[PDB]
């Protein structure tokens, strides 16, 4: 495989897979939900929700080519899939969609649809998803008053004030020639894609996305969102992980691959190879968990999330989590890095290797927004290879060893015990 | 009556320094131990009454 790059001010980058069946093209913008203040937050939900709109849609499936997005933290994305034939057809359906106009995409009936469907959607997220609004909740404390704490999703107060000259305000501030990267994955080649560029003229705008004033700092805190009607207690806990173009990226990764994911349902995911299985699974402590290195342009994150009906025996829970997470200091063991290089192998392979030409095209411009170019899954391998022990040593008594931790909980997490013994548990008194 | 006196006022100095600078250092860890429950905030939107 091979990743190629150009520039004529927009960035024109490809994954030719001559085997696969489909050709996903799309622009995938640099502005995400970190650059909105908290009263326009959403509008980048609501530009999604307007790219998928009916009659958007509509227009998009007579040609026979289907419609994706994505609103993330760091980047947007506009995705048209097709079949192999049909990718001057998806080209010429993207410049019609944003850049010939927008004003019949942002008409009265449309607009007010779409923004009654997305407040539907933001109700049913924040009543429903426990997890994912845990771990939105988990963003908002742990950068709070910080451009990175904003969901993507969206607040139900603040989306119900947007109005179309918000829309279009964003849209001019954000939708730009530099912001931006054009992405064809799939089964195109790399010149087709950039004669045809140069065929049509597809120029977004002017140029230069707004400037933060404040960059984003990690803020150890909590929050509790406690209902006792929930069967279950969700909750989330991280310390400040690694940005992306940090020398401890692929560090933190493996030390969350360490710990894994778990669900105690499954018979094969009992069996693991984690030494905090044999205390969680005596007394039945939690029903899932998975260790997360979220990672974003400014700061990132490390920890893991759960959920549990054994309410009562939560400080356990994170009691044994947080006694493993030292181990990584002090003890961590040659078989238990070896594991975790040959799952990250495994997972970063099903991650970036998939069949999915969307996804691929999420990931491609994701990356070569943030670092300029995409490294390939070879030299990934070689840099996991290049791991041992004492590189994890000293990132965990860097990151981990007595550092703070942002908590963010809901259900029923009574027995979740104060902030201190929490934080007060991460160095373990006996080193 | 008190042949002690001198040893028990100096012991007494030797005391009440080492004890005052207990407490004050106490105060200290105290007002350190306490300061994530006393900036603590609650707020409550009531919730939706269909339930
Ligand atoms: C076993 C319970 C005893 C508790 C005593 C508390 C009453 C306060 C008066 C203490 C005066 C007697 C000691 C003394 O004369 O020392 C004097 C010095 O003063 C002190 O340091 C007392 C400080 C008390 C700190 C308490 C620490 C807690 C220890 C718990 C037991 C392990 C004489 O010192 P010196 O003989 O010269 O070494």
């Amino acid at each position: 495989a091979e990743v190629t790059q150009l520039s004529n001010g927009i960035v024109v980058a490809t994954e030719h897979n001559p085997s696969a069946h489909t050709a996903s093209v799309g622009v995938v913008f640099g502005s995400g939900a970190a650059n909105e203040n908290p009263y326009n937050n959403g509008v980048s939900n609501l530009w999604k929700n307007i790219f998928l709109s009916k009659e958007n849609s509509a227009v998009a499936a007579k040609e026979g080519l289907a419609l994706s997005s994505n609103i993330s933290r760091d980047f947007q994305s506009y995705i048209v899939s097709s079949l192999p034939g049909s990718t001057d057809k998806s080209l010429d359906f993207l410049n019609q969609s944003f850049i010939q106009q927008k004003a019949n995409l942002l008409s009265s009936s449309n607009f007010e649809a779409t923004k009654k469907s997305v407040l539907k959607q933001v109700q049913d997220f924040e009543e429903n998803d426990h997890p994912n609004r845990v771990l939105e909740h988990l963003h908002s404390t742990a950068f709070q008053n910080t451009p990175l704490s904003l969901p993507t999703r969206g607040t139900l107060e603040s989306l119900e004030n947007l109005v179309v000259a918000d829309l279009e305000s964003f849209a001019n501030n954000h939708f730009l020639n530099s912001n931006a990267v054009v992405v064809g994955t799939g089964n195109i080649k790399h010149e087709d894609l950039v004669n045809s560029i140069e065929s049509k003229n597809l120029s977004l705008q002017t140029g230069t996305k707004p400037v933060l004033k404040k960059k984003a700092a990690f803020l150890g805190s909590e929050v509790r969102l406690r209902d006792d009607t929930l069967p279950k207690a969700w909750i989330s806990l991280a310390v400040e992980g690694e940005p992306v173009n940090s020398p401890n990226y692929f560090v933190a990764k493996l030390a969350a691959q360490i710990f894994g994911s778990y669900n105690a349902f499954e018979p094969a995911s009992r069996l693991q190879g984690i030494k905090l299985l044999d205390n969680i699974q005596e007394y039945q402590l939690c029903d899932n968990f998975n260790h997360f290195s979220l990672s974003y342009k400014d700061s990132g994150l490390w920890g893991f999330s759960t959920a549990t009906r054994n309410v009562t025996m939560i400080d356990d829970l994170i009691h044994f989590t947080l006694k493993q997470w030292n181990r990584l200091t002090i003890s961590v063991t040659d078989t238990e890095v070896e594991r975790a290089k040959s799952l990250l192998k495994l997972q970063l392979g099903q991650l970036y290797e998939s069949g999915n030409p969307v996804n691929d095209a999420n990931l491609l411009g994701a990356e070569v927004l943030i670092k300029g170019s995409k490294l390939s899954l070879g030299e990934a391998f070689k840099k996991i290879d290049a791991i041992t022990v004492k590189d994890v040593k000293a990132w965990a008594g860097k990151r981990l060893w007595d550092q703070d931790i942002a908590i963010a909980g809901t259900g029923q997490i009574e027995g979740l015990l104060d902030y201190m013994r929490i934080r007060s548990d991460m160095s373990m008194m006996r080193w | 009556a008190e042949p002690e006196h001198d040893e028990r006022k100096r012991l007494g100095l030797k005391t009440v320094i080492i004890l005052s600078s207990l407490y004050l250092l106490s105060i200290w860890v105290k007002k350190f131990k306490w300061a994530g429950i006393k900036t603590r905030k609650f707020v409550f939107n009531p919730p939706k009454p269909r339930k």
